[PDB]
């Protein structure tokens, strides 16, 4: 029907995961804390993953939205992380992180809710194991 | 870069601002705060042909038609006419919005979006939607709440503008974060937020 | 529709030849600056008696709003202000300021605001906060109509408006002249349940309402029950318009409960309300129980079934002053429509119901044989003499036949006509320069063949005389044509005939040429 207005040649797609190993990948919902209104606002729904690099040897939490495939959470794991269960609700975790999703660092309290409880337990165990591996390197 | 001024038009209370916010932040603004004038929101998508940007002019549906708002439509290249599935009065106005758009911009990809398809008491049905057949439009059911076909309109508009029928979204060009940085001056404040974070429940329905 | 004529009468009642309404409707003025509103303020100042101000279809900025408010400060007789759609294009930082400035101007002026319309302005909670100051103040103790259609208030705006209305009623009662609202039009604002309940509470205080419109508010049954309970108190209700909400079934039952106790309702619009064929039965019972003065009742697109439709029709028929019933869009069978029509015509009306249009359930001889325009061209310049040479000109009959065949393919195309005319000239030049050739015989045969004259042996005539007439017209202007055959052609061309009136232009040109000589 309508004639084209702009022609774009096909380009290669490079996602920063070729040289990293996926130690975890599960469906989840990510919520960001909104201090101005003091209520949780949905940040997205998608596959949250805990990637680990081989040479640089760093652990990175990554997440992409469902259909648009935008990055809704992306940060590094540090010994100062305080992942802990959320008293209200169930099978949910909360932690503060210097998220680098949109355009720059922002200190955000992220709450992740999984489908069931065993998945959340596995995620917490992997998080703790990554923290311990980072700490023991010293 | 590539920019395609998109115009989001529809009756008041249909979900234009909620649609744009769910696209650019992922949240779900369940409060009805009527948009005044026009709001410009850039949405950056990545496709197999590279990155594109849609400058969504979310217009206010409460205003009347006429030339007073033609400033919104000047130099437009794609339009999304949004109507509420659970309200026939809002569907009766789709012809008026289409006429108002084609008055200023004659031939442009126009997508009809039926919003709020997750509610059980549905008034407008797939059989009664006959306007898009008379003209040359693409009709899509969307739901900014449950994320049902909430990116199909943008995909179709990109397909018709770029000119590649087989265009589809690629994952992302996301690279590693620059470096961990913290400011101990405000660090305590951050902790305080967590002390309140655990004291509120997630918006779970 | 009696509503149209009622509105027409109301509009007629408020037209004056002088000292009346001042309007700017349909001017698209962009009052973006104080100076840019110089004409508007100058016109407002130069007005003897002001009793209405329309600013529809304009764009009032903050500075223009302040200037107009300062101008209005003088006008103390103002009683109405239709400000429908006077902020098209302004952002959120410019509407509340302008609205507050206008409210302050009216308050300091000392008006009475019998009517206050703000339809089609994108306000939301911000605009509601903006004009709440005007609504509460003494300028709206006498207010009788408050049209806020399509203001897009929302839940917060609805709550604020309800609080303002309650405070205004309290202050007015304290003064001694309680607020008596008559028409309230708040549609398309998404007052889903909190706003609807707040406004129902506001209505419960005021017992003077007569009309209430809340279409397209996304109200569900939990709020509609409260709205119906609030309506029940008001005994003077006349129009109950709640088009395009969601009553399901509980809402319809609650509405029937109040309709039982109301005895002055005249219009009941419940289109697109999803009554679902049970609330239809409840409403039918309520109206049957007694509800005179009813003029309209709309249940279109309520997904009503056949039996409930028949029940409501039977209940409605007993009404005396019924003037319109709508059931289009309900899932009525094709036989259901016929049954409903039969039931209605069993009564006097028989036509009150609206149309149920939406329901669900070497080659010279070869050319001469069959002459054609293109075949003549192929001969080239040879056609000038080839036709003349081939034709036997001793006998006028063959000359006439050749002339007719040549002229039959005559066309207005420049190349073809010239070839035809030169061929004809050559043929007649060879024909007329023969002692053994009587011209009168040729003319008589030509007239006979064209049908203008009859013959001893009936030779079949030709169909179209355009070509022969054009060829004759050309021939008459040549020298070889005798000056004695002109009268015969003139007499038989002015001679009436059906075959000639078909080609009027050729006949007229030939006659002019003949009268030249
Ligand atoms: N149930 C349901 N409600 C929705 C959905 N999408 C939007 N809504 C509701 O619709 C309302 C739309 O609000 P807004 O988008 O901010 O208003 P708008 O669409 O811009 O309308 P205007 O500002 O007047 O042009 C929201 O308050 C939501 O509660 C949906 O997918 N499902
Ligand atoms: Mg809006």
């Amino acid at each position: 029907h309508f004639e084209p207005i702009v022609s774009l040649p096909e380009v290669e797609v490079k996602s920063g995961e070729e040289d990293e190993e996926i130690l975890f990948k599960e469906r989840a919902k990510l919520y960001r804390w909104d201090r101005d209104v003091s209520q949780w606002k949905e940040r997205g729904v998608g596959d949250i993953k805990i990637l680990w690099h081989t040479m640089k040897n760093y652990y990175r939490i990554l997440m992409r939205r469902d259909q648009v495939f935008k990055v809704c959470a992306n940060h590094v794991i540090t010994k100062t992380m305080e992942l802990k269960p959320l008293n209200v609700s169930n099978n949910a975790l909360v932690w503060t992180a210097s998220d680098y999703a949109d355009g720059e660092a922002k200190v955000e309290q992220l709450a992740v809710r999984f489908k069931t409880k065993e998945v959340a337990d596995c995620f917490k165990k992997t998080f703790e194991e990554c923290q311990q591996n980072l700490m023991k390197l010293q | 870069q590539v920019q395609f001024k998109l115009v989001l038009v529809g009756d008041g209370g249909t979900g234009k601002t909620t649609f744009v916010k769910r696209h650019l932040t992922g949240e779900f603004e369940k409060k009805y705060v009527a948009t005044l004038g026009v709001e410009v929101h850039p949405l950056v998508f990545h496709t197999n042909r590279g990155p594109i940007k849609f400058n969504v002019w979310d217009t206010a549906g409460l205003e009347k038609f006429g030339g007073l708002r033609d400033g919104y439509y000047i130099q437009a290249q794609c339009a999304i006419i949004m109507f509420d599935v659970t309200s026939r009065v809002t569907y009766k106005n789709v012809p008026n919005w289409h006429r108002d758009l084609v008055r200023v911009c004659e031939n442009i990809p126009i997508v009809l979006c039926g919003n709020k398809v997750d509610i059980k008491d549905r008034k407008v049905k797939a059989k009664s939607i006959v306007f898009h057949r008379k003209k040359n439009l693409q009709y899509y059911d969307i739901s900014a709440k449950s994320n049902y076909n909430f990116e199909k309109p943008f995909l179709w508009l990109a397909r018709k503008l770029i000119g590649d029928p087989n265009l589809e979204f690629v994952a992302m060009p996301a690279l590693a974060p620059p470096e961990v940085v913290m400011d101990p001056a405000l660090a305590a404040q951050y902790e305080h937020d967590l002390e309140v974070a655990q004291t509120t429940a997630l918006p779970d329905e | 529709a009696s509503e149209d004529i009622a509105k027409l009468a109301e509009t007629l009642a408020k037209t004056q030849v002088a000292g009346g309404q001042l309007s700017f409707k349909g001017k698209s003025l962009k009052l973006n600056t104080a100076e840019d509103a110089k004409d508007v303020i100058k016109e407002i100042e130069d007005f003897d008696s002001l009793e209405a101000l329309r600013l529809e279809g304009n764009t009032v900025g903050v500075e223009a709003a302040r200037v107009i408010a300062k101008a209005l400060e003088k006008k103390s007789e103002l009683k109405r202000c239709h400000w429908s759609d006077m902020f098209t294009g302004r952002l959120r930082t410019e509407i509340p300021p302008a609205l507050i400035s206008l409210g302050e101007g009216l308050i300091t002026a000392g008006a009475q605001l019998v009517e206050l319309d703000l339809s089609d302005n994108a306000f939301g909670p911000d605009g509601v906060q903006g004009f709440e100051a005007l609504l509460k103040s003494s300028a709206c103790f006498t207010l009788q109509e408050l049209k806020l259609n399509n203001c897009g208030m929302g839940i917060g705006g609805g709550k604020i408006l309800a609080a303002a209305l309650t405070e205004c009623h309290r202050k007015s009662s304290a003064q001694g002249k309680p607020l008596a609202l008559k028409v309230f039009v708040a549609g398309r604002n998404r007052l889903e349940n909190d706003g609807a309940t707040a406004l129902a509470e506001a209505f419960r205080v005021i017992g003077t309402l007569e009309e209430v419109h809340m279409p397209q508010n996304g109200i569900n049954h939990p709020g509609i029950t409260a709205l119906a309970q609030a309506f029940a108190v008001n005994p003077l209700l006349r129009v109950i318009n709640l088009n395009d909400n969601t009553f399901t079934e509980k809402g319809a039952v609650a509405m029937a409960e109040t309709l039982k106790t109301l005895r002055q309702v005249e219009v009941i619009n419940f289109g697109d309300c999803l009554v679902r064929s049970k609330g239809a039965v409840a409403i039918a019972d309520a109206i049957r129980g007694g509800l005179p003065k009813l003029k309209e009742l709309n249940l279109s697109f309520c997904e009503i079934k056949r039996d409930a439709a028949l029940a409501v029709a039977e209940a409605m028929a007993d009404k005396a002053e019924l003037e319109k019933l709508d059931l289009n869009g309900n899932t009525l069978g094709e036989e259901g429509c016929e049954q409903l029509q039969e039931v209605l015509e069993g009564f006097n009306m028989a036509k009150v119901l609206a149309s149920l249009s939406d329901d669900e359930d070497a080659d010279v001889s070869t050319f001469l044989a069959f002459p054609s325009p293109e075949k003549l061209l192929r001969l080239g310049p040879k056609s000038s003499v080839l036709i003349a040479q081939q034709t036997d000109t001793s006998d006028p009959e063959k000359v006439v036949s050749a002339f007719l065949k040549v002229s039959s393919v005559f066309k207005d195309e420049a190349t073809v006509r010239m070839a035809v005319q030169d061929a004809v000239d050559a043929l007649m030049q060879k024909a007329f320069n023969s002692s053994s050739f009587n011209s009168n015989t040729f003319l008589t045969r030509l007239l006979v063949h064209m049908g203008l004259l009859k013959s001893e042996d009936k030779v079949k005539a030709i169909a179209n005389l355009y070509g022969p007439l054009m060829a004759l017209n050309h021939m008459v202007q040549q020298d070889y044509f005798p000056k004695a055959l002109a009268p015969l052609l003139l007499a038989f061309v002015t001679k009436p005939n059906s075959a000639l009136e078909s080609c009027s232009f050729a006949r007229h040109s030939l006659l002019q040429t003949l009268y030249k000589v």
